[PDB]
């Protein structure tokens, strides 16, 4: 079973354990001196991190468990980062494909591939901010998928 | 002809030591012999199968004889939990006083049987050593009978014709009805006449099985129609196995869970199960057409399956002849099915212990699970290798036009590309998550690791009956139609067993299980990728379009065209063998660690250490290796000394495999030339002259020797580790 | 031929032909030169080819051919003949076998090992199963 | 398992071996 | 020479060389300070001498002491 | 193998602490005399016993080493 | 090494290549160590101590830690 | 006893004969190319399978194919 | 019981059988 970390004793126990681990090393140093301030910042960050993670769900071990079933209540856990990742990598892939398609139109595409043409490379990188829309219309026009490619014996 | 090979003049004429090696390797490749014919090939295979069945029966008979003559079955039946089973006596002239005392089990020096044969034989009804001895005698007679049959069928008068070997309709109708059906019905009869009475304190043997009836009501209810009389009085739930306390008369009950005292499936439920299975098999054994004018023709069924849209091309038109005339396609299919069945056997045996008291014996449980899983890996890899051999040697595209198989070869590139993408995605993501958790935990921030709950698997567990997750779907919800339907039949007992939390039935899963299951997926996909790529690209490739012309196993095509090392399909199999060992190693690693944490009563260790690889190396390989590596030390020795020495021996054979897997032929050829010069240029030793010119191991021979060394080391190392750890931890 | 022909001045070496060459095939190379050149023996070492006629024995045909290749490349010596001697004593003319280099087209040579069309027309192994025929065979 | 029983088993094993040697030589 | 200059600069700027000189046996040599970004700040071991960092086993401190270095200006 | 011998021999017969009055206590008290004569001893008293420090380094300043211990394996 | 593994596993410790069992002492190396130990007074007249305490002489302790002590060689 | 086979796509460039280290190949008159010559393998008994000729062939797909078959003393390159 | 059978068979199958089989096998492969 899973329960919110804010209501799980294991989460608070872990927070106290980490704070104690930092305080043990912090006691050796002096209040105002090199170090000791370095450990106080860590303690504050620990408090903020646990307060932030309290909204997540965790079992008996107290470790935040992420629900990827697609439930809207857990969209921020996997749905939103998943969509943002797909957007970033689709942008990377689409700009790369367009740059390759442009280089193939040059006299020596190999030289362009080795020595990248920063002007055109940046021209295609800046664009593509609407790659999901550019992927379509390329597919509809038939300019995305090919027809005949290299195939060996016994196709 | 007159030399060692005797079946290949090409190898017999070889004047180097390579002839003996290749002759030993190509001894079973009947299809590649010089004077070979389809009829002779099939007849030789028939005789080989007889001689193999005899070897299997001789092995089982040996096990029974050793357990009855040197084991302690009689002393183990009385107290199956207090004592431990004995495999066989140990007679080694090198054993010292300390070794003899350490391996002494009380009366003689023997080994602790970890194969679980004691529990199986005790569950089927064996209670005396004389019974085991009689069983061994019967199996020896059976082996002799099969040996005689094998020799008889290889005679010219009793040689089966090729047409008889290709009668698929009859072979299937007789295997599904008799080999599978009648055999199961007979087993059910044995359980009702021996296993159940023996478990209920009433020993029934050949002398009284015709006298005492299994059921007090006799066969009258079966002939009348009301079969419920056979399930009227089951065990009282407090019955003691082997005694008559709280016993019942039901021979075909359908209880749900396991017997509380033995934590094993009820024998009555097993008999009822085999009865239903035998009925279904005997019914399905009448599907094909025989000389009686009733049934089906495999060819007609295959040719009638063709989608009208044409998505699958010409359907299975031609598949029948392709499979019937090809033994490799048949062997590939059989191996694939047998591998899935042997892995399903392990998965079903650990979760539902069938043999009494098998659950308590942790060592045997782990050994058997790992045993069957490793054999399953070898079987599926062999199925894929035979499929590749079928494509190169027993596949003619001329006769397979627009066939499902031909179409598979047509879009092979798409299949390989998608398999590669799946394997890459799984690897990148699973290893990324494992290392991310490892890094965050290393920096003292365990709460920052990414733990993804296996929601889908937990949902399937709940649908089955699990209530820990609180999903309340299907059998987990008492108001569900499925639950209400079976509420009065098998649901109560099954729900009690699934919710026990102590047995291995539907074990509680967490984030660690999700991550390792994804790793299991990565391994399965990468192994099938290598094997599928080997089978599809076995006939040709852009690098070598004429690969089919060079056979299935050849070294290479030289350094031309950039290089062609491991181009052959055999090398794809040899590359997939390493991945199978890795995948099965991960599967067995996860099973053994999950079960070790459950048995010791500390599941939190697994729940919190399986998320990162550091835990997999510290809490599993290092922590549990202490009793294993401490078998013998300067202070003294233990009974586990054999396992420690075997563990080191396996480490050594594994490294020896690395030897052949790294160094290739050419350094050794020159080295052997140098050695040859030394031998023929030294006095007092020139008289001795090699009959066969020394030569280095061939390229392919080196790959096979190195793969065998690596495989032997992998298996022996994990066998020693698992047995020693499960023994010292709980012994 | 001309077993009494002078031999290059070599100081032995442990890479020469072994006993196997005595009871089996033993190749020989006889070439003529005009300058006492120093050449690397195929067995490992350095030798001086006697001005005039040079004859040496080797245990492999590839060794003799490699020596001939270096004699033709490092030096402009093209009159190199490679023979084969059997334990019985009968000599056999192997290289060039016709007085013309193999890569130089010459009349009188009959094509051996020729297959019609390209390799893409080779039959499948399944079509020549259980028979003494190969894919390359038409 | 009496000594005589073990001897009987050994005799049967020898018969099996003879049959398995004949079967192999025939193959 | 660039690598050597780097070692000397690390000793002068991010190392407890003077503290080590005062107590060579008690202070652990260290000349690397890890930035606090992803929890890696834990690598800054309590080597002593006020500063906390990664303990160096290159013998730079002992070599510098044998060479007569006493202050970080050198 | 050479570095393994140096490390084990030094930690079992040279490197160690000395208590007042001259009592000597090595890191691994004389175990190399009878444990370095067997492969099992080389795997138990050296590779297994001494690895506990690199596998349990997580959560401390040495965690990095442990991480590198795993990465190297990969 | 393999023989010692086999002996220890069989409980036959009396048949091992160790100090207690069959002994293989580096007599030559031990002898060189002894010669080095005696060198500061018979072959190194102006030397006041052995080049390295690893050959012999006495042990050196700094900060309650061993610096260099004789490295005895055995089987 | 390796089998060396020449196919009709040969252009008569002689690179296979020039790269063969066992005098297994040669050039013979032919009329299938302007060069008027074709590669031949009349001394396949001396072939070892090094495939130097296969590497030296310029045609798209090697016009000369060496199949490793029976192994003898010559094919194993044994000087002993 | 036949405690003497193992002592008579283990050495035969571990020393007699392997050497004899290897000798016969060597003669067969060489001749
Ligand atoms: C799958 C079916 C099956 C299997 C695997 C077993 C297995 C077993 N039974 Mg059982 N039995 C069965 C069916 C089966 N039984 C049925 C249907 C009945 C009811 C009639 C019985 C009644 C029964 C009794 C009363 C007893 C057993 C016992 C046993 C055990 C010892 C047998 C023995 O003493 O050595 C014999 C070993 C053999 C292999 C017997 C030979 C059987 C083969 C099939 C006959 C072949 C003959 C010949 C070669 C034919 C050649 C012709 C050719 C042309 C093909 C053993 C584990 C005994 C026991 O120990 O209790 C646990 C016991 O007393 N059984
Ligand atoms: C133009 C860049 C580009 C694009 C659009 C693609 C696109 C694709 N690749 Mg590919 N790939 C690339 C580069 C690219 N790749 C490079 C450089 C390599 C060598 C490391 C590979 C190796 C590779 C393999 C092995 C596979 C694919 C596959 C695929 C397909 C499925 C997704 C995938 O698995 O990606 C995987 C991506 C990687 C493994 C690494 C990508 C490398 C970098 C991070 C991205 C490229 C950056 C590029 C330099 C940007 C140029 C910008 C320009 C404006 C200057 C997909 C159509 C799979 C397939 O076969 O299809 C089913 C497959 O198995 N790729
Ligand atoms: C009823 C008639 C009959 C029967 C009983 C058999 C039986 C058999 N035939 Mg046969 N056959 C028949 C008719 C029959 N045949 C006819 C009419 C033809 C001509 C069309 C053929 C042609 C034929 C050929 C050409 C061959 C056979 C072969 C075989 C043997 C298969 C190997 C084996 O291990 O079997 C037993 C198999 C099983 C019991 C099933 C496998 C296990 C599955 C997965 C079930 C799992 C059970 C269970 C869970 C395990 C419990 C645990 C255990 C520890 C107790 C087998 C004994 C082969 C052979 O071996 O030759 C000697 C073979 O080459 N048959
Ligand atoms: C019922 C199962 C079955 C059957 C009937 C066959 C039948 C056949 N196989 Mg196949 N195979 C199988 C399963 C099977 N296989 C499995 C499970 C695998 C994966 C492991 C393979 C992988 C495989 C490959 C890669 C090849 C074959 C080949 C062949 C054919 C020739 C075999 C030969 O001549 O070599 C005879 C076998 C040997 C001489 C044994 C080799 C030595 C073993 C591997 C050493 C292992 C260690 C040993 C047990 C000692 C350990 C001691 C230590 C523990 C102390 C033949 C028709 C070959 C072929 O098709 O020819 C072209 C081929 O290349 N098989
Ligand atoms: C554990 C793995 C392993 C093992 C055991 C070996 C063993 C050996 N390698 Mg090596 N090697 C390996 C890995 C391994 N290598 C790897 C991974 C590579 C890739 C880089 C190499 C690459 C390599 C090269 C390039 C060379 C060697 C050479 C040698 C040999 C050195 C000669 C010698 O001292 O013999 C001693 C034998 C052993 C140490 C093996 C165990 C001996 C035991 C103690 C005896 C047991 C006998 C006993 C009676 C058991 C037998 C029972 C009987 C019934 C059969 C030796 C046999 C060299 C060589 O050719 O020889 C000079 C050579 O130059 N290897
Ligand atoms: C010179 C040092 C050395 C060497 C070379 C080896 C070599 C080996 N050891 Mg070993 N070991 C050593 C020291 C060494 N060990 C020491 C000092 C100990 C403590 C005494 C052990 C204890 C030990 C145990 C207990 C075991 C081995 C095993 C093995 C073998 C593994 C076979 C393999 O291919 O790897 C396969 C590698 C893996 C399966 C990964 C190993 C560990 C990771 C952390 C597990 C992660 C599992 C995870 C779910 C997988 C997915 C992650 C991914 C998606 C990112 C191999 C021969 C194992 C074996 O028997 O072979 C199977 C075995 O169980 N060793
Ligand atoms: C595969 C089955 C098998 C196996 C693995 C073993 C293994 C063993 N037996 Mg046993 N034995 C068996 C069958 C088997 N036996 C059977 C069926 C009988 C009843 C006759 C016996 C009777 C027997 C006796 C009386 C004794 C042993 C003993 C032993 C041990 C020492 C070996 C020996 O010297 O005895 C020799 C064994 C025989 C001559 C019988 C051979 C029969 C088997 C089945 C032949 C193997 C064929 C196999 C199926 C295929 C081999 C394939 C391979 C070549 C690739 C050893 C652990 C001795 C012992 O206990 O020492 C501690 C001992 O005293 N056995
Ligand atoms: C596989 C079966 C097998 C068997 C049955 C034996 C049995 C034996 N081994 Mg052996 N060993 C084996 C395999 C085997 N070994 C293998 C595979 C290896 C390689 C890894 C070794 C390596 C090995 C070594 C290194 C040594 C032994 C030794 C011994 C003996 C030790 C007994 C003892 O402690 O007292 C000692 C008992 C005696 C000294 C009396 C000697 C009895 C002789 C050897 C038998 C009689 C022979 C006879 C004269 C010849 C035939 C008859 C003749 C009249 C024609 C013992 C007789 C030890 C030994 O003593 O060697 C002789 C020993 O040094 N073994
Ligand atoms: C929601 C979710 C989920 C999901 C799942 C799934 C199952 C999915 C899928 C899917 C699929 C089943 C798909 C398919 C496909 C196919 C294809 C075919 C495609 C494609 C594409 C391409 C081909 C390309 C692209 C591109 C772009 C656009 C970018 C870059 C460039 C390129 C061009 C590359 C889960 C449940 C997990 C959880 C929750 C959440
Ligand atoms: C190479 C090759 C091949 C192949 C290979 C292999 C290796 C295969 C395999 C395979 C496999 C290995 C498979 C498996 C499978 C499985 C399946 C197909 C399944 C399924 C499904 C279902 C129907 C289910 C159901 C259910 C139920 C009943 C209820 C509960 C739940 C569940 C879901 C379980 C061949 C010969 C053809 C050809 C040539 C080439
Ligand atoms: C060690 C090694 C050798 C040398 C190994 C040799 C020469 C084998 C010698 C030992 C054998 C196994 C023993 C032979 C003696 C037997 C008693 C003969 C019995 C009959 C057999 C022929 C069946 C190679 O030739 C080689 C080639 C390619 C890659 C790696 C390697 C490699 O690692
Ligand atoms: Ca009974
Ligand atoms: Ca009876």
């Amino acid at each position: 079973v899973l329960t919110p970390c804010q209501q799980s004793e294991a989460f608070h126990k872990r927070e106290i354990n980490e704070v104690r681990t930092l305080e043990n090393r912090q006691a050796n140093y002096e209040a105002n001196s090199p170090s000791y301030l370095a450990l106080q910042s860590q303690i504050d960050q620990v408090h903020k991190r646990f307060d932030k993670y309290g909204t997540l769900l965790c079992g008996q071990d107290g470790l935040p468990h992420l629900i990827t079933d697609g439930d809207w209540r857990h969209a921020r856990e996997f749905t939103i980062p998943a969509l943002l990742f797909l957007y970033i990598t689709g942008w990377i892939g689409w700009v790369g494909r367009s740059y390759l398609k442009y280089t193939k139109e040059t006299k020596n595409p190999t030289e362009q591939e080795i020595i990248l043409d920063v002007p055109m490379a940046l021209k295609y990188m800046l664009s593509g901010f609407l790659w999901p829309l550019s992927a379509w219309q390329e597919y509809r026009s038939g300019q995305l998928l090919a027809k005949e490619d290299e195939i060996t014996v016994s196709p | 002809a007159t030399k060692f090979p005797k079946f290949s003049q090409a190898l017999a004429s070889d004047p180097t030591t390579r002839r003996i090696w290749y002759g030993i390797a190509t001894a079973h490749d009947f299809e590649s012999h010089d004077g070979m014919t389809e009829e002779n090939l099939y007849q030789k295979i028939f005789a080989s199968h007889f001689g193999h069945l005899a070897i299997i029966f001789l092995w089982t008979s040996g096990n029974l004889f050793h357990v009855a003559w040197q084991g302690n079955f009689e002393q183990w039946v009385a107290n199956p939990l207090k004592t431990k089973p004995l495999a066989h006596a140990i007679w080694d002239p090198h054993f010292g006083q300390a070794a003899l005392k350490a391996f002494t089990r009380g009366d003689t020096v023997a080994n602790i049987s970890y194969s679980g044969v004691y529990h199986w034989w005790y569950t089927i009804g064996i209670r005396n050593n004389v019974e085991l001895y009689t069983g061994a005698l019967g199996l020896l007679v059976l082996s002799a009978v099969f040996l005689l049959a094998g020799w008889l069928h290889i005679q010219p008068k009793f040689k089966p014709s090729l047409s008889w070997f290709k009668n698929n309709e009859s072979r299937l109708n007789h295997h599904l009805a008799g080999l599978f059906g009648v055999s199961s019905l007979a087993w059910t009869g044995h359980l009702v006449h021996v296993a159940i009475p023996a478990s209920r304190g009433q020993h029934v043997g050949w002398d009284n099985f015709i006298m005492t009836p299994p059921h007090p009501a006799g066969l009258q209810p079966f002939f009348t129609g009301n079969w419920s009389v056979y399930a009227q009085s089951p065990d009282s739930m407090q019955h003691v196995f082997g005694t008559s306390q709280g016993a019942g008369t039901a021979i075909l009950t359908f209880l749900g869970g396991f017997h509380p005292q033995t934590q094993s499936l009820w024998l009555t439920d097993m008999a009822h199960h085999h009865l239903a299975i035998a009925v279904i098999f005997i019914v399905a054994g009448h599907m094909y057409r025989t000389n009686f004018g009733i049934g089906h023709n495999l060819k007609t069924i295959l040719e009638a399956h063709r989608p009208p849209s044409g998505r699958l091309g010409k359907g299975h038109i031609g598949i029948y002849q392709t499979l019937t005339n090809s033994l490799h396609f048949q062997l590939g299919l059989a191996l694939a099915s047998l591998s899935v069945v042997t892995s399903l056997v392990a998965q079903h045996m650990y979760a539902m212990p069938p043999y009494a008291y098998m659950a308590f014996d942790y060592v045997t449980q782990s050994a058997l699970y790992t045993h069957h899983q490793y054999i399953a890996g070898l079987l599926i890899v062999g199925a894929f290798a035979h499929g590749a051999i079928f494509f190169i040697r027993d596949y003619d595209p001329e006769q397979n036009q627009d066939n499902v198989l031909a179409r598979m070869l047509a879009h092979k590139e798409a299949v390989i590309s998608h398999l590669s993408w799946v394997s890459l995605f799984l690897g990148f993501h699973t290893l990324g998550l494992y290392v991310h958790n490892d890094v965050v935990v290393a920096f003292g921030n365990p709460e920052k690791q990414i733990l993804i709950e296996p929601i889908f698997a937990q949902w399937i567990q709940a649908t089955s009956g699990k209530m820990l997750y609180g999903f309340q779907v299907l059998l987990s919800s008492s108001t569900s139609n499925a639950s209400v339907a079976a509420q009065q039949l098998w649901l109560p007992g099954w729900l009690e067993a699934v919710n026990n939390e102590s047995n291995s039935l539907f074990l509680t899963i967490g984030p660690g299980d999700f991550l390792v299951h994804h790793a299991i997926a990565l391994g399965l996909h990468t192994t099938t990728l290598i094997l599928v790529k080997g089978a599809l690209d076995a006939r040709g490739s852009k690098l070598m379009p004429d690969k089919k012309d060079f056979g299935y196993s050849f070294p290479c095509d030289g350094p031309g065209r950039g290089g062609t090392c491991d181009i052959s399909a055999w090398d794809a199999f040899y590359l997939a063998m390493f991945w199978m060992l890795n995948t099965i190693g991960w599967v067995t690693f996860y099973w053994h660690w999950k079960h070790l944490s459950l048995w010791q009563g500390n599941v939190a260790q697994f729940n919190e250490s399986s998320t990162y690889l550091m835990g997999w190396l510290r809490d599993y390989l290092w922590l549990n290796s202490s009793p294993l590596i401490n078998g013998y030390n300067p202070y003294g020795m233990n009974s586990l000394a054999v396992w420690s020495w075997m563990f080191l021996f396996a480490h050594l054979v594994w490294a020896t495999g690395f030897m052949f897997l790294i160094s290739w032929r050419g350094y050794w050829q020159e080295l052997i030339e140098t050695l040859a010069w030394a031998h023929e240029r030294t006095p007092l030793a020139n008289l001795i002259r090699w009959k066969d010119k020394p030569v280095a191991l061939s390229i392919v021979q080196a790959r096979l020797v190195g793969l065998v060394h690596f495989t032997v080391g992998y298996i022996l190392t994990y066998a020693a580790f698992v047995i020693a750890s499960t023994a010292g931890k709980f012994s | 031929l001309n077993l009494k022909m002078p031999s290059p001045s070599f100081l032995g070496s442990t890479g020469g032909w072994l006993r196997c060459a005595e009871t089996e095939e033993k190749y020989a190379m006889t070439w003529s030169s005009d300058q006492q050149h120093i050449f690397e023996m195929p067995t490992g070492g350095a030798a001086v080819m006697n001005s005039g006629d040079n004859l040496l024995y080797l245990a492999r045909k590839e060794q003799a051919l490699a020596l001939a290749t270096q004699l033709r490349t490092q030096f402009k010596i093209q009159d190199y003949k490679i023979y084969r001697i059997f334990p019985s004593g009968e000599v056999q003319y192997l290289h060039p076998k016709d007085g013309v280099l193999p890569y130089q087209v010459n009349k009188g040579r009959e094509q051996v090992g020729r297959v019609k069309s390209t390799i893409g027309k080779n039959v499948n192994p399944a079509q020549v199963k259980f028979t003494s025929k190969a894919t390359y065979d038409r | 398992i009496t000594d005589n029983q073990v001897f009987v088993a050994l005799i049967m094993a020898l018969v099996c071996g003879y049959l398995a040697v004949k079967l192999a030589k025939q193959l | 020479f660039i690598w050597l200059s780097g070692m000397y600069f690390h000793g002068a700027r991010f190392s407890n060389y003077v503290a080590w000189l005062s107590n060579p046996t008690g202070i652990k040599p260290s000349a690397q300070v890890v930035w606090p970004i992803v929890g890696q700040q834990i690598l800054n071991a309590d080597v002593g001498g006020g500063m906390q960092g990664i303990q160096i086993t290159s013998g730079l401190f002992q070599l510098w002491r044998a060479s007569g270095i006493v202050n970080e200006l050198q | 193998i050479v570095i393994f011998h140096f490390s084990w021999k030094m930690q079992s017969d040279v490197w160690g602490t000395v208590t007042s009055n001259g009592a000597i206590s090595h890191i691994t008290g004389g175990n190399f005399a009878q444990s370095a004569i067997t492969i099992n001893g080389w795997l138990r008293d050296f590779l297994w016993a001494q690895a506990s420090q690199v596998i349990q380094s997580y959560g401390s300043s040495l965690s990095a080493y442990g991480l590198m211990f795993l990465g190297a394996h990969f | 090494y393999i023989h010692n593994d086999t002996m220890r596993a069989l409980g036959r410790a009396q048949d091992m290549f160790s100090d207690t069992a069959i002994q293989l002492q580096p007599v030559f190396a031990q002898w060189i160590q002894q010669i080095h130990t005696l060198a500061p007074g018979n072959t190194a007249v102006n030397a006041l101590a052995t080049a390295s305490y690893a050959f012999g002489a006495d042990t050196v302790t700094v900060g309650s830690k061993i610096a260099m002590m004789p490295i005895k060689l055995g089987t | 006893a390796h089998t060396v086979k020449i196919y009709d796509n040969c252009i008569g460039c002689t690179q296979c004969v020039r790269a063969c280290p066992l005098d297994v190949l040669e050039m013979v008159p032919w009329d299938g190319c302007k060069a008027g010559q074709m590669a031949s393998a009349p001394r396949t008994e001396d072939c070892v399978g090094c495939k130097r000729c296969e590497t030296a062939c310029p045609t798209d797909f090697l016009s000369i194919r060496v199949y490793l078959g029976g192994e003898t003393t010559r094919s194993m390159g044994l000087a002993y | 019981s036949a405690s003497y059978l193992p002592s008579i068979l283990v050495p035969t199958v571990g020393l007699i059988l392997p050497f004899a089989s290897m000798a016969i096998l060597f003669i067969a492969i060489e001749k």
